[PDB]
């Protein structure tokens, strides 16, 4: 709790600026992870079915 | 009698008008001793009654004037020239003094050559007497103004800013001086002396804290009463459209912290007056809005604190409507450009910057059938820009990044919106670049990098 | 609790709203001029343009 005046502006836009980043970065880690995981669980029966 | 009572009921000028009002001189004294005239020693000592006795200052107005300019006293001449102020503003003694003054401007100008010697005190007070009777539309004397302006002794005075009421009294003296649309001139030719202090108190009021009171001002009536004379003072001479140009072009730098004042600022008078200096600046009667509109929009940042102070509006109706009227020329100035117009403009500049339209899709899918004419050579120029840049001025640079992170942003919405450009990258070379680009430091032009490569990467692998 | 800290309180509480009230006063008329100015220039900048 901070002993100086309430900002509401200053604290909602360091939290909506963090969360906008948070939440593409979530959903292109989740996105690239998927992919990832996708292509490297297709190469192995590509290679093996070759 | 009836004069204006401007710079006269702040505590300022009472406290310095308290100390020359606890001593006291003897004229008859000073007059025996051959330093002034009995009759302004008997006038000024029979002046003193007609104050308390009469709650005829003209007809003592000359001898108090004859004995102030060849009295070399400090505390004979402020303990007159604090009387006759007193006197003067008053509307029930001393009627007489104001109309002799409006009437014969002789008195005035000689009464304003006796101003600046002696103590500061006695400047003020001399300066608040003629600046009553100039302030009038019966005197106007453009000369005493720039005559005081350009003198030392009130720029040394008013620079200082250990003291409030030498610094309020000086800034107010001004700030009234400036409301007559003549005194604009001269005072905006002079205005580079004053112009460094009204923006250091308002840089020493808003470095104040919330947790802690500060002496000067962080919450009280005197640092926000200097800081709203420095804003009144600011926002008078922003009125000329020249001038708001060419200080908004000069001290844009200085003036790009009057956003976070208002908005580290609780009251609406900061607030209001900064807000109406910025609004008033972004007017389209100045020359070159758009350039100051785009510099203090992207500089300063007004949009988010204009959007969030939308919100949170004040009591006062000309706050919301000043916020809520330059907000929209603000958000329409940079949506009424074109998006192919500013793309290659920017990019032909070898200059990039971020945007409000510059963040958008619909500008790079807009453009991206326009700038398809050499099977995509708008693209691969801006890839070999930033390319170009990154071979030739490498990273972990101030210059470099911004075109970087643009370049990166812009590269990514594209290549994010058809899937054709991507063997633009690869037949260019740029596509190597992204990908170590974004192991690199600045991890927000990393993480552009990152969707920048994450979308060319989704098209291959589905 | 005692009535002399309310009564300092609140006859500096009044003044100051009173001073800010003054304060916040004075900007209407100090950019009414300024307006009434400006329209006045353009009401005389629009007959002048006729008149020519």
């Amino acid at each position: 709790v901070p002993p100086s005046g309430s900002v509401i502006d200053d604290y909602v836009r360091n939290a909506s600026y963090l969360e906008e980043r948070l939440i593409q970065m979530e959903d292109a880690t989740d996105q690239i992870e998927v992919q990832k995981n996708d292509l490297e669980q297709y190469r192995f029966i590509l290679q093996s079915g070759d | 009698m009836g004069a204006t009572k401007i710079l006269m009921d702040s505590t300022h000028f009472n406290e310095i008008r308290s100390i020359i009002r606890s001593r006291s001189v003897a004229w008859d004294a000073l007059a025996r001793s051959e330093e002034l005239s009995e009759i302004d020693a008997s006038t000024a000592k029979a002046l003193e009654s007609i104050l308390v006795k009469k709650n005829v200052n003209g007809k003592t107005l000359i001898p108090l004037i004859h004995l102030l300019s060849t009295s070399d006293n400090e505390d004979c001449k402020k303990s007159v020239q604090n009387l006759i102020a007193e006197l003067l503003s008053s509307d029930k003694y001393g009627d007489d003094t104001v109309k002799f003054f409006q009437e014969d401007p002789k008195q005035l100008e000689q009464l304003f050559d006796v101003s600046l010697k002696g103590d500061f005190q006695t400047v003020l007070i001399s300066g608040f007497n003629v600046v009553s009777l100039l302030v009038q539309n019966g005197l106007h004397n453009v000369k005493l103004v720039e005559k005081l302006l350009k003198n030392n002794n009130l720029i040394n005075i008013l620079q200082n800013i250990e003291q409030m009421d030498t610094c309020y009294v000086c800034i107010r003296l001004l700030q009234e001086l400036a409301v007559i649309p003549e005194y604009r001139d001269v005072i905006w030719l002079h205005e580079k002396k004053f112009m460094p202090t009204l923006f250091k108190i308002l840089q020493r009021a808003t470095d104040s804290q919330l947790a802690t009171r500060i002496v000067a001002t962080n919450s009280n009536h005197l640092g926000i009463q200097l800081q709203y004379h420095s804003l009144l003072l600011i926002w008078l001479l922003t009125f000329n459209p020249v001038f708001a140009n060419e200080l908004v072009q000069k001290y844009l730098s200085d003036f790009l912290d009057l956003l976070k004042l208002v908005k580290i600022t609780i009251k609406e008078k900061v607030s209001r007056l900064c807000i109406s200096i910025i609004l008033q600046c972004c007017s389209t009667r100045v020359k070159q809005h758009k350039k100051v509109i785009k510099q203090l929009l992207l500089l300063g940042n007004a949009l988010p604190t204009v959007q969030s102070l939308s919100e949170r509006k004040y009591s006062d109706e000309e706050l919301r409507q000043d916020i809520s009227n330059l907000k929209e020329i603000l958000e329409n100035e940079y949506q009424e450009l074109t998006s192919f117009d500013e793309y290659v403009a920017e990019l032909d500049s070898k200059l990039l910057c971020w945007s409000p339209p510059h963040v958008d899709n619909g500008f790079w899918s807009d453009n991206i059938d326009e700038f398809k004419k050499d099977n995509y050579k708008i693209f691969r120029q801006l890839i070999e820009l930033l390319q170009a840049k990154v071979r030739n001025g490498d990273v972990n640079a101030k210059q470099e990044k911004i075109i970087i992170q643009v370049a990166l942003n812009d590269i990514t919405h594209v290549v994010e919106l058809l899937p054709e450009s991507i063997d633009v990258l690869d037949k260019t070379g740029g596509k190597a670049d992204i990908m170590e680009l974004l192991n690199h430091s600045d991890s927000r032009v990393k993480y552009e990098a990152l969707k920048a490569t994450q979308a060319i990467i989704g098209y291959t692998f589905k | 609790l005692t009535p002399n800290q309310v009564n300092d309180e609140l006859n500096k509480m009044q003044a100051f709203i009173r001073k800010e009230a003054e304060e916040k006063a004075k900007e209407i008329q100090l950019k009414a001029d300024q307006e009434y100015e400006i329209e006045k220039t353009n009401i005389v900048r629009n007959e002048t343009n006729n008149i020519d």
